[PDB]
C-alpha cells in the first residue's frame, strides 16, 4: 500500500488538492440544476397528463 | 608504462566528464517533470 502510495504520489502542497473540491462542487451543480429543471418539466407534463384524464 | 595509464585516467575523466552533464540533463527534466506533476495535481484537486 505505501508502495503505491509513494509511486502515485505528486511533489505539491496537500492543501490544494483538497482544494479541488470546490471546483468540483462547482461543476456538479450545474447538472444537478440540470436535473432538477428536467424532473421538473417532467412532473409538470405529468400532472397536465393527470389533469387532461 | 607509466606514460600509458596517464591516457587511461584522462579518458576515465574525459568520460565522466560528460556523465556529469548527463545528471545536469536528467536533472532539468527532473525539474521540468515534477514542475508538470504539480499542475497535473493541481488540476486532479
Amino acid at each position: 500500500d505505501v508502495d503505491t502510495y509513494l509511486s502515485n504520489l505528486q511533489t505539491k502542497t496537500t492543501l490544494s488538492m483538497i482544494a479541488d473540491g470546490l471546483e468540483r462542487s462547482a461543476r456538479d451543480f450545474d447538472a444537478f440544476l440540470e436535473e432538477n429543471v428536467t424532473l421538473e418539466w417532467e412532473a409538470q407534463r405529468k400532472r397536465i397528463y393527470q389533469h387532461f384524464g | 608504462s607509466n606514460a600509458d595509464l596517464i591516457s587511461y585516467f584522462s579518458k576515465t575523466a574525459d568520460e565522466m566528464e560528460e556523465m556529469m552533464k548527463k545528471f545536469e540533463k536528467t536533472i532539468t527534466e527532473i525539474e521540468a517533470h515534477l514542475t508538470g506533476v504539480e499542475a497535473h495535481a493541481m488540476a486532479m484537486q
